[PDB]
């Protein structure tokens, strides 16, 4: 609903040959760089490969990002994007190549048959069953619960492990309560009281709800989707079990924590049971490192090694930099900004400046998104810019160029509308100049160097 | 108390035209800038277009601050606006990133609609349980209009309540039944006599008319960076205020995003985007930069306003300058306002405000002396000025300031360029940059 | 228009007409959907994918009315470990046969040649000897000797008895005849005696009592307390165990994974130990003697991730039946009961469904 | 109905309060307090 | 118990024990010398004003800077303005070293100093009754509830302080109270009115002999009235309230006596809650039941601190509450801590130092030395001949007031070692040569460290 940088885009705008139409989609050009980019969405359909690795490189302002957002919808929903720069590797908590690792794991994604084995009722019995140990000092303790259950088929009653028994007492169950059990962590819900005696005179807010219809045992089977880091997570930091380490894991602070290459090893071997168990689809995804450039010699030469791993993702980098030196490697220049040893991994797809008549293009479908209603002169206008200053600056214009004219009263922006925009919000290159004619002496009003 | 800026009550613009009046509400001059910054203000509360980055860019003083004070003060309190000094990035409990992720969401509200039901009554009876050693507890409240009486079951979090408010029979309460909040309203009751240490008698009251119970419609206004907070954690949801927050995985985020926009779907909740004001934002890294480049992408991104009274200058980081100290690809996503150093008729006007802001009675020859030094000076110098020339009047007990005042103030405290040649003309006797100095006479 | 539930549904399930043909079948299922999705698939307590083993019931039938429910969950991660190591002298901690150093070591490194035994403080208790303090600090050297062999959630617990008597000091040694006295023994905990947060609980206006609890009350007033979660993990697991053939790692196992002392102070005195101790003739000191797991943060979805369905998700989870709630609510103000005709019969249970949340009559 | 065993009960209204004691606590040590110990 | 010593309460003489104060006339002219200082009447001058701008309640985030030389009496001024201000408002001393923290951002360090600047004074009413425990009496209820057969409708407890004793009826709810804390005949309570609940200091020492063994200690009578009702004015700081909203103290769960347990580390405390702390604050003052009392926060070689420190410190001067800055820096014209390529004067930020107060302080004449020598002397007690002050006042020129000082009380050793009450040349001229200077060592440097070698110094 709200509008930003890429609301136009909504696909790559190709051929069922393959072919790009040269307007399509929300895009204007690209064409052969829309046509490289649907072979890679072709790539991460056919689940055959892991690790291949792409460049899109080009300018600033080329439609890099557009492309792997674009890409990011002809993949639909099922199949997971994992976007990231490369700013964001610079943890606090773990080593930047566990954020990598992490993020190669969530670009992966599952999706699994789950049966949910869980009993139903109104507790209408709740008796435990103590022993008096011997002289451990902490003094006597639960050997049982005793528990009736009854739903709308009829009742059971459940004599529980006192591990759940502590589910129960934590999630301050009573007797005329519902409850829901669920067998699979023996993790325990409060769902109400019972819609019998349901009188309005308590303070305590309860919620009322209906006795469960159906039988008191039941076998409710239900798809969920995950990525391989969600299970090494769950396996790292546990919490769904009844024990202590389960429990005061969820009353200390969250950390995330180097998972090892045993655990995720570990969790291949259970996710395989799944498949050959036939409850899960293994569904591979894509990883966009955007800005890759700010990733370090380091990160690049762990990619090595974490894109020949017998899974992984499919890589997108994207960079906007000429042969520039590499980060922790002040002696080493490489194009793109990438080491020469990785840059050979990838295939690379070039992106290309536009031309004034695909500008002019963009500025009518950007207008438009936007709800811009701009006239033809407008138009002329605004990609006179573009050309002369970047294609980002039309774009901007058009927001503060439609308060002005609505302002004016007008319906839609005339040239003055846009020549008093381009007064009050001036491009970075007049503001250059504004610094270099004013800082052109220190001073009481100068700029501070 | 007075602050830098406590003069600042709007951006003076008309509402219809955006035209800036030359002053008003506290602003003076800058009037392309502050024209800018309304079409600014506007698309703010149009609420339509996320992530535009406005860049305020001048020389120190000039009202770069001021303008975003005044931007903040034209809002009101319910569009968040997010101050930010580009230094509280460098933590050491999250990196630059998450810091700045956070400081994005913290400017992002939703504004969430619940309708609370309230009680209203006297209450008549009292009854408690209490098991010996502890645990359950057990009660009765007999509550009371003057058209009705109820008895409510109590719990054990409610006995807690009561007894921690000390509810005694003849008290006037209110209880928010979604909260269980307690309140005592005051007494319809005397104080009784019976007993000591009951403690103080409340407000006199009359009873509560009507039904016990009424619902009530009530809205809360909170960020997607405390949705997160409480959703990352089972427990210890203090790191809203505390900040013991670590860096959020991004798991938790894309959930509460994907439910954000469902809430508003639902009606539930509206979202209400604000500003991020990044100030000093020369002093972020271009590891930063090239985080708020793509973060200002999102649907989800507030509007960024940013100052920098840098010219072409070092990129913290790398080895190379840029005007602003800002890298050109971030600039590129920028519209850059600038503004500029104040005439002497806008430092007389100024001035003013300051000195009525403080309420100083400036003589009119010492307004044209604070507006001379003003010119010679600075606007920050003469401003300190004018506080001082009030306290040494003060001494002399005079009713208004005085150019003697004036004169006595430039005395006692030095302008920086004054200071200046003062550490010229003592380079012996300072400690250089070779730390070498001399201390003998 | 459709609500997102109906949306995505729908969509995904109106693709498959790029994919087939079977449109009778498919349409069938448009008009399902577009009249309530819970129609198609009824929306249900739910909780994270849990990443572990556990026993299922193979038959309902043959259960029968009582049955036992063990505690079966367990890690699908499995780490076999062998009994030399895991039982036999592998763990250096664990004195027998085999590792014949740790049953000196733990005598003469944690008793004898160990500072802390009462013995060994009491030789170095004057002067400028190093436990000098310890008559100034309030603790015994039992209390010293304790504190330094036992963990902090041990130690924790010990605290959970103790009275804050130097805080009540500060309410009742007010005076100058009072000389702010304190026990000589506890001189040195000079900010136990002075402290604001004691004298602030007993003032009667509530003013820093109130500026001390600033944080913790708008946490609550802005309802953050009550607000659904906004998300969850995807994926939960039990902690990853050990597995080894031996008696003696199954033992361990519930001594550590299942430990009595840490869950009996968490969940608090037993039953009957209560009932003991509240008819008992004399009063006695209980264990813990109060449950020490803390309040929940969030006051509703306590300490698990198990969602229920809300009927007013259900509400507004069908467009029509959000269109409908408030055409019904002017129809009841318009004098009319609720009187509908349905294309598809379990419709009809839905609304009555609705109608017994709402309670309007049909 | 015969009243809690061990629920002590303290009720206020208009004429002030009162605690009310279980039988069974009488005889105990919660009765001492109340004139009614072992 | 603890042996009272009945020596005499001198005191420890400390580099500026002998300021006093800032030495102004109530016309606010500085005396040529008075309350320890000699001289800089410009510099005590300005900061009289800064004094009165302090105290008057109109100042939010002002700066100053005290800027001259080393030996220049920067922080003699500044201690000067604390004594002038005195114990009621906060006088908040840093380093900008100290600011350098592992355990929080600096940002947090110097946002907590800047708040522990800030005081507030908050007016309650203290209301409880104490004493040792006379009786405790159940009174039987006129109408005892049915099946309870017991029914209490008043326990009467007496109080004896040592000023007098009460009998003191009480509702029965506080049985609760009583039987949870163990209170007995002969114990030490209060009873607080807020809650009508009561709490037991501990036994009365008057029973110290029942037993020759208990397990408990002894507490006196309470020496106060039986009955307290007391104004009580409570000194808070608004970093107090920080802390104590951000880390609770008195939390009975298992998290919160393990986190009591372990270190208190430092947290960068959120705007959101120091925003709101202010806001509560503001209310509480215009009802008038609480004031706020801004103070100084006082950085001391403040060139210390780098630019990201400067840069915070803008927006934080621009709260709306805030204390006064006074910042002191002798470094000349120098680089920037964190701004390598930056150089300016003071070492602060031009961008900064154009939003403080500047005062200059500068050298000592040979006559104003010589008066801070005889200054210096009789606060140490040391007492010289003429030619003795004439002697160390001529190193204060040649070589630096600080030496001459700290000459003084070696002389004073040598003295009394050789019998003299007074100190003579012929101690100043010894003392001048067991102690020597910077430069005379580093002549000794120059001599020897001319090359590696056996004996030489290492370069
Ligand atoms: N071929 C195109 N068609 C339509 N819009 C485009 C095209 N290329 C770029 N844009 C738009 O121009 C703006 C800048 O493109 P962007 O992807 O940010 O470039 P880069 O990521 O290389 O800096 C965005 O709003 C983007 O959606
Ligand atoms: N146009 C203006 N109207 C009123 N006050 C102003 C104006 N410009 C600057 N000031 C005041 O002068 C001081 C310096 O301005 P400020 O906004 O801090 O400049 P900077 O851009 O360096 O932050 C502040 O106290 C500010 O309130
Ligand atoms: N005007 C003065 N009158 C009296 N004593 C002074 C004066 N100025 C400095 N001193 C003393 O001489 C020493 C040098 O002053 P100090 O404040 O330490 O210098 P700086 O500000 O460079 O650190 C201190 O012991 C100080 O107490």
């Amino acid at each position: 609903h709200r509008t930003a940088a890429h609301t136009h885009i909504k696909g790559l705008g190709l051929n069922s040959s393959g072919i790009a139409e040269k307007q399509a989609a929300g895009f204007v050009g690209q064409c052969a760089a829309r046509e490289a980019c649907g072979v890679v969405v072709d790539l991460i359909k056919a689940h055959k490969m892991a690790g291949r690795g792409v460049l899109l490189a080009g300018g600033p302002g080329t439609g890099k990002t557009a492309l792997a957002l674009a890409i990011s919808q002809e993949l639909g929903t099922k199949i997971p994007f994992c976007p990231i720069t490369g700013s964001e590797i610079y943890s606090t908590e773990v080593k930047k190549t566990e954020v990598l690792m992490e993020n190669f794991r969530r670009a992966i994604g599952l999706r699994v048959r789950e049966t949910k084995d869980v009993y139903e009722g109104e507790v209408t019995e709740m008796t435990p069953e103590e022993a008096e140990n011997p002289l451990g000092g902490y003094g006597k303790t639960i050997s049982t619960l005793l528990i009736g259950l009854k739903s709308a088929r009829g009742q059971k009653k459940l004599r529980l492990d006192p591990s759940i028994y502590e589910a129960i007492q934590k999630e301050r169950v009573q007797v005329g309560d519902v409850i829901y059990i669920e067998t699979n962590t023996g993790a325990c819900k409060r769902v109400g009281r019972s819609d019998a005696y349901a009188t309005e005179f308590d303070l305590e807010a309860e919620e009322y709800v209906p006795i469960p219809k159906g039988e008191v045992h039941k076998k409710k089977e239900i798809v969920q989707d995950v990525t391989l880091h969600d299970l090494d997570v769950a396996n790292a930091r546990p919490q769904g079990g009844q024990d202590i380490i389960s429990m005061m894991g969820q009353l200390m602070k969250p950390k995330m924590t180097e998972i090892t290459d045993k655990l995720r090893m570990e969790i291949n071997k259970v996710v395989q049971k799944y498949i050959n168990q036939g409850v899960a689809e293994l569904i591979p995804g894509v990883l966009f490192i955007d800005e890759a450039h700010m990733l370090d010699i380091e990160c690049f030469t762990y990619l090595n090694k974490a894109l020949e791993s017998p899974i992984a993702p499919i890589v997108v980098l994207a960079s906007n930099r000429g042969i520039a030196t590499i980060r922790g490697a002040d002696d080493l220049k490489a194009a793109h900004g990438i080491p020469p040893d990785f840059l050979q991994r990838l295939l690379i797809i070039p992106t290309h400046p536009y031309e004034p008549d695909e500008i002019r293009r963009i500025v009518r479908i950007r207008a438009q998104t936007e709800g811009v209603q701009l006239t033809d002169a407008a138009v002329d206008r605004v990609a006179e810019h573009g050309v002369r200053i970047s294609l980002r600056y039309c774009l901007q214009l058009l927001a503060p160029a439609s308060i002005l004219a609505r302002v004016n009263g007008r319906t839609q922006v005339d040239v003055q509308d846009i020549a008093e925009a381009e007064e009050l919000f001036l491009d970075a290159r007049r503001s250059a100049n504004i610094l270099t004619s004013t800082g052109e002496s220190g001073g009481l009003h100068g700029f501070i160097s | 108390l007075i602050a830098a800026h406590s003069h600042i009550r709007g951006l003076g613009v008309d509402a219809d035209t955006l035209e800036p009046r030359p002053s008003s509400q506290g602003l003076v001059g800058q009037e392309k800038a502050r024209k800018a910054a309304a079409v600014v203000l506007e698309m703010i509360k149009q609420g339509k277009i996320a992530g535009r980055a406005v860049l305020i860019a001048g020389p120190p003083s000039t009202g770069k601050t001021a303008i975003a004070m005044g931007m903040a003060q034209s809002l009101g309190q319910d569009v968040p606006f997010t101050t930010l000094a580009a230094s509280e990035i460098f933590s050491l409990e999250m990196s630059k990133t998450e810091a700045l992720t956070q400081a994005f969401r913290k400017s992002i509200g939703v504004r969430i609609k619940e309708e609370s039901e309230i009680m209203e009554g006297e209450v008549v009876e009292i009854q408690i349980d209490r098991s010996v050693t502890g645990g359950a507890k057990q009660g009765k409240l007999t509550i009371k209009t003057t058209d009705m009486e109820a008895i409510y079951d109590m719990g054990s979090k409610m006995i807690d309540a009561m007894t921690k408010e000390r509810v005694m029979a003849g008290d006037i309460i209110s209880i928010d039944k979604s909260s269980g909040k307690i309140t005592k309203l005051g007494r319809s009751y005397a104080r009784s006599r019976d007993y000591d240490a009951m403690g103080v008698d409340t407000k006199f009251l009359q009873c509560p008319e009507g039904e016990l119970q009424k619902r009530k419609e009530v809205v809360h206004t909170v960020s997607l960076h405390e949705i997160d907070v409480i959703n990352s954690r089972t427990q210890g949801f203090l790191a809203l205020f505390s900040g013991d927050t670590g860096e959020i995985r991004s798991e938790i985020r894309d959930q509460i995003n994907t439910k954000v926009a469902e809430w508003k779907e639902e009606g539930k909740a509206e979202i209400v985007p604000g500003v991020l004001f990044i100030d000093e934002v020369h002093m972020l890294d271009i590891e930063c930069f090239s985080y708020i480049n793509r973060a200002l992408e999102s649907d989800l991104a507030p509007i960024v306003i940013m100052a920098s009274n840098r010219g072409v200058s070092r990129i913290r980081g790398t080895d190379y300058k840029s005007p602003h100290g800002l890298p050109l690809d971030f600039l590129d996503r920028v519209v850059i306002i600038n503004t500029h150093p104040y005439t002497p008729d806008e430092l007389r006007q100024i001035l003013s405000i300051r000195a009525q802001e403080e309420e100083v009675d400036l003589t009119p020859d010492a307004l044209a002396l604070l507006t001379k030094i003003g010119q010679e000076a600075g606007l920050r110098y003469a401003s300190n000025l004018i506080t001082t020339s009030q306290l040494i009047a003060a001494k002399r007990r005079a009713k208004q300031v005085g150019v003697e005042d004036v004169q006595r103030s430039f005395k006692l405290f030095y302008d920086p360029a004054r200071s200046v040649r003062f550490v010229q003309e003592s380079e012996k006797r300072l400690i250089g940059n070779d730390g070498v100095v001399d201390f003998s006479y | 228009e459709l609500s997102y539930r109906q949306r995505a549904m729908y969509q995904s399930l109106r693709n498959q007409i790029s994919i087939m043909d079977t449109l009778m079948n498919l349409v069938m299922q448009f008009r399902k959907v577009c009249n309530h999705p819970d129609l198609f698939e009824r929306a249900d307590t739910s909780s994270p994918f849990f990443c572990g083993h556990f026993a299922e019931t193979g038959s309902f039938l043959r259960e029968g009315t009582n049955v036992a429910l063990g505690y079966s969950t367990r890690s699908l991660v499995e780490y076999r470990l062998p009994r030399l190591i895991w039982c036999d002298g592998g763990r250096l901690d664990k004195p027998g046969p085999g590792n014949l150093v740790a049953g000196f070591r733990s005598k003469y490194l944690n008793h004898m040649m160990n500072i802390w035994t009462p013995e060994n403080i009491r030789s170095s208790l004057e002067g400028i000897e190093n436990f000098t303090w310890l008559r100034f600090v309030d603790t015994s050297l039992q209390e010293a000797y304790r504190a330094s062999h036992t963990d902090v959630f041990a130690r924790a617990v010990d605290l959970a008895s103790k009275q804050n008597r130097l805080g009540h000091m500060q309410i009742v040694y007010d005076e100058p005849e009072d000389k702010k006295w304190t026990p000589v023994h506890a001189l040195f905990q000079i900010c136990e005696r002075e402290n604001p947060k004691a004298v602030a609980e007993i003032t009667t206006e509530g003013v820093l009592r109130d500026l001390m609890n600033i944080a913790r009350v708008k946490y609550r007033e802005l309802g953050l307390c009550r607000l659904e979660k906004a998300a969850r993990p995807r994926a939960s697991a039990p902690p990853i165990e050990v597995v080894c053939d031996s008696r003696s790692a199954v033992i361990e196992r519930e001594n550590i994974m299942f430990h009595p002392a840490m869950r009996k102070a968490l969940f608090g005195p037993t039953p009957s130990e209560i009932k003991e101790a509240s008819f008992g003739p004399r009063p006695v000191t209980l264990y813990p003697p109060r449950a020490l797991l803390p309040a929940p943060d969030h006051d509703k979805q306590r300490f698990t991730n198990i969602t229920v369905p809300s009927m007013a998700r259900f509400v507004t989870d069908s467009g029509k039946l959000a269109k409908l709630d408030e055409l019904l609510r002017e129809l009841k103000e318009g004098g009319h009961r609720v009187l509908l005709y349905f294309q598809m019969t379990r419709m009809i249970d839905l609304m009555e469904e609705y109608l017994t949340y709402r309670n309007y009559k049909y | 109905k015969r009243p809690d065993p061990m629920m002590i009960r303290w009720v206020n209204n208009k004429m002030g309060s009162v605690v009310a004691v279980p039988e069974e606590l009488l005889g105990t040590h919660a009765g001492v307090v109340f004139g009614a110990g072992p």
